[PDB]
RNA sequence: UUAGGCGGCCACAGCGGUGGGGUUGCCUCCCGUACCCAUCCCGAACACGGAAGAUAAGCCCACCAGCGUUCCGGGGAGUACUGGAGUGCGCGAGCCUCUGGGAAACCCGGUUCGCCGCCACC
RNA sequence: AGUGCAAGAGCAAAAGAUAGCUUGACAGUGUUCUUCCCAACGAGGAACGCUGACGCGAAAGCGUGGUCUAGCGAACCAAUU
RNA sequence: CCUGUCAAACUCCAAACUUACAGACGCCGUUUGACGCGGGGAUUCCGGUGCGCGGGGUA
């Protein structure tokens, strides 16, 4: 299960790149969503590779994203343990976060929102014209780096 | 065999056994085939449908399995062509088949000749096939009194192993009739 | 006429002499010097030019560049040096001209060129351990004579 | 092992390439049996711009007609060495052809399943004017 | 194009692999196929008759009848369905 | 399939080569022209009639790789080329990096001297 | 190689050659594609059918001109069946 | 035999990639009716730039 933020907006991206992050529930710049790992959905990430950032996130770094930004299928209720308790399979934030993770489940699943709107990276990010290996902020990371970028957003 | 520009025939065209255009003219019936063929000494039919891996034949009869109902005589003649064609027909019409197309491979379209006579074999035995009457011998050759008369300009029988001296079309005739018979066990 | 013409690969291959006519002889006199009688097998040392840019190298440039390079093997050599230099490039790329706007503006035919992808040994040379540094002096003729800038490597010769 | 191997003679083509015929007539009495035209093809300069039209006369004997032929005409040659193919065939002269072969050469002249015949069955120049010359004249 | 025929830029999709070279098996010149299947579009170049707009070729169309031996293929050109008459040589089963 | 017929794929099956196989069996070569039929001339072929001989052809069985072909290993080569991205480099033609794909020639070693289907048959 | 003529393509027990026979280069009426990719537009063209009448072949079958892609023309008017 | 070079109108090979159909996943539609169909009304048929691939041209 990976972790896809878009950081390039849509203005000048190739259409079928741009309906691809649609497809993958993105609509806007700093749009998170969880992906699994299937062949379908690899193709899909390898697509959309140059505008956005992606990686396997820590239970913790994950856990901490969910509290500060999941949202329900529909309304402002926020999201908590208790939240989580009387409405999803699971017992607490840990317990989903540890399914999507395994791909056991799905946000929409548990009737959470696909996508996670995060807030802009505290203190920038590595810039967007360059990939990891070359110091920038696009394309695959580490587990570690997704989590820097991940909780610098959350 | 050349070069990686080299065209080699099909195999059964190397092998000189299929006439390709003929078959394909064949197939376009979307009927069986008789399929008659000869050797120096024997003569068989086969009736041949088409199959995902090659051909079906669904019945068939060599004039070696002739003497099975009595026959004492040579199996390269006309009377042995039209009872093998005959009996191969018999059985065809066995297992359901009712109607066929001539194909006689790479031999001749000779009238009267052995090929035709498997077909009048075939055709009498109930087969509904597509041909041509004065193409066919005439009844007493196919009977084998042409080779009777062979024998009248004696001096030395005609055939080594003494089946008779002066030969038997009457032989024939016991023979059909024993096939044209119900009883017979195909 | 510039090489700035005709120095760049901007245009498709045209080569085809069954379909193009009125093509100009090459100003190429030869493209096998010295004892062409011998192997290259035969010498000690063996060392070329090879081009830094991949360019067209018009056929009137060959022979200059050739012929500075050549002759100085003979001055140095003589007529008939225990030595051998070769020309492989041949120049199939036919050039044009449109010398009336640019109406119809399909050139005539004005000459032929050599392509060269850079790396490429343009000129190779086979010596004795003697002659190694004249040869190394008619490829630095040679190389002024032709667009690119060159290399001139030195391969079998480890007599440093 | 050599019953089945030992020569014979095909066919002995007599033939008389004229170039425009009223020369049948003697063929039909030297060999015994009628005579074919021969028409040409190609264009020649050599007023012989008509494509199919007669210019020659063959009679392709074979059996007793083609022996009884050479008897009477191998005589009236002078064989050698050279005359002979490289597949063991002789033409002398009026033309005179003479085609040798071993027994089943039919596998090769037959509709069903045809073949070429091996190479090891071909006769050779060497067992051609043996097998000729064993029989009434002299090589060389 | 230079000229506007049914052959127009049709020079390698209908030349044969050197190999190929010859008159065809009659094997698949006679096979049959019901209403529904999915076959294959593709010209062979040894058979003349029986085929279509060279356009066509590639295509993956469905067999919804019979017009004497030859077979019409629904497809769809774009947005635009067509039916294309063509005999089982130029033929083939999908998968 | 101790030798046959009809095929599918249509060289992995081609080219060339070696060895083995047949008394009433099979296929052949083979013997022979009264008939059906036949050669612009030839029973050569085609067609018909037939068994004195033969396993020399063909054919079938076993096998050889020199040529051609198929596939595979290792090397060439993750090279050449290339879809996506870049405020990376270069006067410039052009190049590079990241991401996703990825050859061809050729060399060396193996594989390949057909596979399969229906019918008939000591 | 040949296959009438550009070019590209097809073809070997043939689509080439020879011989013989024959007039399907036939009448009626369609389906479909093309013309005009997608996407509407005429004449023209092609492939594929049904009906009628025929040719050849043992028969399957082939023949809606020449192996395939050029060789073509509205309304009004005239002549013709 | 060896040795030196090529092809827009060459190809024993051969990508990336584009493309027909289908299944799966994704997205979407069944009160926001998608897909498709019929009808009313247009405007439009001087385009330009960057990037990629080009063809012409010294440019
Ligand atoms: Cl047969
Ligand atoms: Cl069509
Ligand atoms: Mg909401
Ligand atoms: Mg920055
Ligand atoms: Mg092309
Ligand atoms: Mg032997
Ligand atoms: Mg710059
Ligand atoms: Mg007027
Ligand atoms: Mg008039
Ligand atoms: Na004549
Ligand atoms: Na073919
Ligand atoms: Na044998
Ligand atoms: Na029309
Ligand atoms: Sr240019
Ligand atoms: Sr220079
Ligand atoms: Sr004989
Ligand atoms: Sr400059
Ligand atoms: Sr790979
Ligand atoms: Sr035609
Ligand atoms: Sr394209």
């Amino acid at each position: 299960m990976h972790a896809l933020v878009q950081l390039r907006g849509e203005v000048n991206m190739h259409t079928d790149i741009q309906d691809t992050l649609e497809m993958l529930n993105i609509h806007h710049v700093n749009h998170c969503t969880l992906v699994p790992e299937t062949d379908a959905y690899r193709g899909m990430v390898a697509k959309v590779n140059d505008f956005v950032a992606f990686g396997e996130p820590s239970q913790e770094t994950l856990e901490t994203v969910l509290a500060t930004r999941a949202e329900p299928l529909e309304g402002d209720a926020d999201v908590d343990d208790e939240w989580v308790a009387e409405h999803t399979d699971y017992d607490d934030i840990s317990g989903l976060a540890f399914a999507l993770l395994s791909e056991e489940t799905t946000l929409r699943e548990q009737g959470l929102s696909p996508t996670l709107r995060l807030h802009p990276p505290r203190g920038g990010h590595d810039g967007v014209k360059h990939p990891v290996k070359e110091g920038g902020q696009l394309g695959k990371h580490d587990t570690e780096g997704i989590d820097d970028l991940l909780e610098a957003m959350r | 065999a050349t070069g990686p520009r080299y065209k080699v025939p099909m195999r059964r065209r190397r092998e000189a056994r299929t006439d390709y255009h003929q078959r394909l003219r064949l197939l376009k019936s979307g009927k069986p085939r008789l399929v008659a063929r000869k050797s120096n000494k024997h003569v068989r039919a086969q009736l041949v449908t088409l199959g995902p891996n090659g051909d079906d034949t669904l019945a068939s009869a060599h004039s070696s399995d002739l003497a099975e109902y009595g026959w004492e005589a040579p199996t390269g003649n006309m009377p042995s062509a039209y009872l093998t064609g005959l009996l191969a027909g018999l059985r065809a019409q066995e297992a359901g088949v009712e109607e066929a197309v001539l194909d006689i491979g790479l031999n001749s379209p000779t009238p009267g000749s052995k090929v035709f006579a498997i077909q009048e074999g075939a055709i009498d035995a109930g087969l509904d096939i597509p041909h041509n009457d004065d193409v066919l011998a005439d009844w007493q050759r196919t009977r084998g009194a042409h080779i009777a008369e062979y024998d009248e300009q004696l001096e030395e029988p005609l055939y080594s192993g003494d089946f008779d001296a002066a030969d038997l079309p009457e032989h024939f005739d016991e023979l059909r009739e024993t096939l044209l018979d119900g009883d017979i066990e195909l | 006429k510039p090489a700035s013409m005709y120095r760049d690969i901007d245009k498709p291959a045209y080569t085809r002499r069954e379909y193009i006519t009125g093509i100009p002889g090459s100003k190429i006199a030869q493209h096998k010097m010295g004892r062409k009688q011998k192997d290259a097998d035969d010498y000690p040392v063996q060392i070329s030019l090879i081009v830094e840019e991949t360019v067209q190298l018009r056929h009137g440039s060959l022979e200059a560049s050739r012929l500075s390079a050549n002759r100085h093997l003979i001055k140095e050599l003589g007529e008939e040096g225990d030595y051998k230099m070769t020309l492989r490039k041949f120049p199939h790329q036919v050039l044009r001209e449109n010398k009336d706007g640019m109406r119809a503006a399909f050139g005539k035919i004005v000459g032929t060129a050599a392509r060269v992808q850079a790396g490429e040994q343009l000129f190779t040379a086979y010596c004795n351990v003697e002659d190694a540094e004249h040869v190394k002096e008619a490829f630095r003729r040679a190389y002024n004579k032709i667009t690119p800038s060159c290399r001139i490597d030195s391969s079998p010769a480890g007599n440093a | 092992f050599h019953e089945m191997r030992e020569p014979r003679i095909e066919k002995v083509v007599v033939h008389m390439g004229i170039g425009h015929a009223n020369a049948e007539d003697i063929l039909g009495e030297i060999t015994g049996q009628m005579p074919v035209r021969t028409k040409a093809k190609r264009t020649v300069g050599e007023f012989d711009i008509r494509e199919g039209d007669p210019i020659g006369a063959k009679v392709t004997l074979r059996d007793e007609m083609a022996e009884e032929f050479l008897q009477t005409a191998l005589p009236l040659a002078e064989l050698a060495t050279s005359q002979f193919d490289d597949t063991g065939n002789f033409s002398f002269g009026l033309d005179v052809t003479v085609n040798l072969v071993r027994p089943g050469y039919r596998v090769a002249k037959r509709d069903k399943a045809s073949r070429s015949i091996p190479t090891k069955h071909r006769l050779n120049p060497a067992d051609a004017v043996a097998f000729i010359e064993s029989t009434y004249d002299v090589e060389v | 194009p230079s000229s506007n025929g049914p052959l127009e830029g049709t020079r390698g999709k209908l030349k044969n692999k050197p190999r190929d070279r010859g008159t065809s098996p009659p094997q698949r010149a006679v096979e049959e196929f019901d209403d529904g299947e999915k076959v294959h579009l593709k010209i062979d170049p040894s058979v003349p008759n029986g085929r279509f707009h060279p356009r066509f070729d590639g295509q993956t169309g469905t067999v919804e009848g019979k017009q004497g031996d030859a077979y019409k293929v629904d497809i769809v050109d774009g947005g635009k369905e067509k039916t294309i008459i063509v005999t089982a040589a130029h033929l083939r089963r999908q998968e």
